[PDB]
């Protein structure tokens, strides 16, 4: 049972530390290693034996241990360090990982550009209807997207997906998809997605009239 | 060394520190003549980041007491001319874990820099005998290395006992030295350094070379050392010593 | 240079067994161990490992019983078998080669430096199905002299993954391909979008290239204003 903060943030150039808290049977009695996992990539060893850095690991990563705790320091962090970081230690006769810490890179607020897409003629002919609202390149991650159909607030019929923080510009993008049967889609006129976000002084609505 | 204490300055004047380029102290060694050191072969094997087998990648420090004081009076820095690793060294088992290091320029003997005597092939270091390991390695298992050279007193273990404490891992080239209770042991960064043995008459021989271990200082897991007497003729053949 | 290459993705009905392999490309495991680690979405989990030349397997307590780890030096292949598969076992399974097994007094399972590419095991009773690909047309109201968005909806496929490119990989700037969402049907859906200059819509053709290898579904879809 190695505990790590779920989230740490810093701006480019900043020094951040990621703590790994254990007990006597793990960190207290053993060496600690650290791993990075970039999105869509196998993990990479950053540090072993508390503070040793393998070749090909950036100099900005360093490790320390004291008692039943250990720390990974990223000194001079960059936008491409957005990743999950895991500590690892022996615990008696097995090896265990911390729960992981996601590094968020700090950026100034950036309002999303918003786009709504009606279901395609092809999808409609195929038998279903999906309505897609896109929020592009925004910061911070937190946003509210509300669907309205004939000015009636929807609930229970949409799903969101959000990209990993962008490695170069540190923004996010988000899709919200409203799913209805073709028959239900045909019963309404106005389709609207309303977006609330810190970069927007008031909520932005994108809409279309069916047909 | 775990469970040891600081050496007195000049107490182990054969102990050498081997630094690899950009990395500081990696391995120990021992001074056997003005021109030659004894160390462990496993220290000088390449890995993916670094050519540890290339003698140009190393610096030897003789007469060193404190890793933070490499320019103290009496410290001698030397390059390596050559690394002779034992031809039967096995990378997996560490059988035949011994190497000979040739200095580019000779050591100058002093209060701080003196050779250790090699044991003849017939020399017995009996089970039970208290002998010494020295080094700048980790001082606690899970811990860190020492600035000041450490010494630890450990006991030779019977070979059959050693074989069965570490099943299917011990060869006749190896010896276990330590305690069944653990507590005192070599550790990471002590590799290549000397096991020093004081005879009843006070003469000091090198009994062994720090080779490997399952952790450090753990119960039933004494450190493993290369036996030096077996290599007497090989050392003579390759160095003249 | 060492590379570990793992076996292909699998789909396994809950209750079945999977056996994932991990081949060392150089033909030998040498003086190194193999460790198995999974990522089920919650974080890394150690499963166990073995020294292939000196082989007795070590296991994580969580997986004691259900995991068997083996390795053959002669074919330089290691294996992890996980039995009685659960939905929660849906994960990417990695093998990794450790540091030298004798060089470090601390051991080796905490020193995983060469990783395989991962093996996706999806534990589901769902049937393999290629996606339907639908265009997301740039708006007729796209701002003149501004920025337009367009995309493709990649709907109702199983299992993961799907790959999307644009214009055969020539168009990379401004592309976002969203993580897929698992639907109550047990099928996945995602969209891929790109922002482009509104001024390019009249002359540039935009085609999303969708590959769904498990079903051998290849679709190129032109995304057009009309
Ligand atoms: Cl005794
Ligand atoms: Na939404
Ligand atoms: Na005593
Ligand atoms: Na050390
Ligand atoms: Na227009
Ligand atoms: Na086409």
């Amino acid at each position: 049972v190695l505990t790590q903060p779920p989230s740490v943030s810093g701006a480019p150039g900043q020094r951040v530390t990621i703590s790994c808290s254990g007990s006597s049977s793990n960190i207290g009695s053993n060496y600690v290693s650290w791993y990075q996992q970039k999105p869509g990539t196998a993990p990479k060893l950053l540090i072993y034996d508390n503070n040793q850095r393998p070749s090909g690991v950036p100099d900005r990563f360093s490790g320390s241990k004291s008692g039943t705790s250990a720390v990974l320091a990223i000194t001079g962090l960059q936008s491409e360090d957005e990743a999950d970081y895991y500590c690892q230690s022996r615990d008696i006769s097995q090896y265990v990982f911390g729960g992981g810490t996601k590094l968020t890179v700090l950026r100034t607020v950036a309002a999303p550009s918003v786009f709504i897409f009606p279901p395609s003629d092809e999808q409609l002919k195929s038998g279903t209807a999906s309505v897609v609202c896109l929020l592009n390149n925004f910061y911070p991650r937190e946003a509210k997207v509300q669907w309205k159909v004939d000015n009636a607030l929807q609930s229970g019929n949409s799903q969101e997906s959000v990209t990993e923080q962008d490695s170069k510009d540190s923004t996010y993008s988000l899709s919200s998809t409203l799913t209805l049967s073709k028959a239900d889609y045909e019963k309404h006129k106005v389709y609207a997605c309303e977006v609330t976000h810190q970069g927007l002084s008031s909520p932005v609505t994108k809409s279309f009239n069916r047909g | 060394v775990v469970g040891g204490t600081d050496a007195d300055e000049g107490e182990w004047p054969w102990q050498v520190s081997l630094h690899a380029l950009g990395q500081g102290h990696i391995c120990g060694a021992s001074l056997i003549s003005p021109n030659w050191l004894v160390s462990a072969a496993h220290c000088y094997i390449d890995d993916r980041g670094f050519r540890y087998s290339d003698p140009t990648q190393w610096t030897a420090f003789l007469g060193l007491h404190d890793q933070s004081q490499r320019s103290a009076p009496g410290v001698q820095e030397r390059r390596l001319k050559r690394i002779i690793s034992h031809p039967f060294f096995n990378d997996f088992t560490f059988d035949y874990d011994i190497a000979l290091l040739e200095l580019e320029k000779p050591a100058e003997y002093s209060s701080m820099v003196r050779p250790i005597s090699l044991p003849d092939a017939s020399h017995v270091f009996p089970a039970g005998k208290a002998i010494w390991v020295t080094g700048w390695g980790h001082t606690q298992y899970g811990g860190t290395g020492a600035l000041i050279l450490q010494k630890g007193e450990i006991r030779v273990i019977n070979q059959t006992t050693c074989e069965n404490l570490l099943p299917q891992q011990i060869t006749p080239r190896m010896m276990c030295v330590g305690f069944l209770s653990g507590g005192v042991d070599s550790c990471q960064g002590d590799s290549g350094g000397p096991l020093s043995s004081v005879e009843a008459d006070g003469r000091i021989f090198q009994a062994g070379v720090v080779s490997w271990g399952d952790g450090c200082a753990q119960r039933n897991k004494p450190g493993v050392y290369t036996r030096l007497p077996l290599f007497r003729d090989w050392i003579k053949e390759n160095t003249g010593v | 240079e060492v590379q570990l290459v793992q076996s292909g993705a699998e789909v396994k009905k809950p209750g079945s067994s999977v056996k994932v392999s991990c081949k060392a490309s150089g033909g030998t495991f040498s003086s190194y161990a193999i460790s198995w680690v999974r990522q089920a979405g919650q974080g890394l989990e150690w499963m166990g490992g073995i020294i292939p030349i000196f082989g007795t397997a070590n296991y994580a307590q969580k997986f004691q019983g259900r995991v068997t780890i083996t390795a053959d030096e002669s074919t330089s292949t290691a294996y992890m078998e996980l039995s009685s598969l659960r939905s929660e076992d849906t994960a990417v399974y990695y093998c990794a080669r450790t540091f030298h097994i004798r060089r470090y007094r601390s051991g080796y399972y905490d020193k995983m430096d060469h990783w395989g590419q991962g093996t996706l095991v999806t534990v589901s009773s769902a049937s393999t199905k290629g996606p339907s690909v639908f265009p997301l047309a740039p708006s007729s109201k796209s701002t003149s002299g501004g920025t337009a968005a367009l995309g493709c909806l990649v709907k109702d496929y199983f299992p993961e993954p799907v790959t999307v490119s644009w214009n055969s990989g020539a168009l990379t700037s401004g592309v976002h391909t969203f993580p897929a969402v698992l639907e109550s049907s047990g099928l996945y859906s995602l969209s891929s979008v790109v922002t482009v200059p509104s001024s390019s819509l009249g002359t540039q053709t935009y085609i999303c290239n969708v590959n769904h290898k498990p079903s051998n579904t290849k679709v190129d879809k032109k995304v057009e204003p009309k």
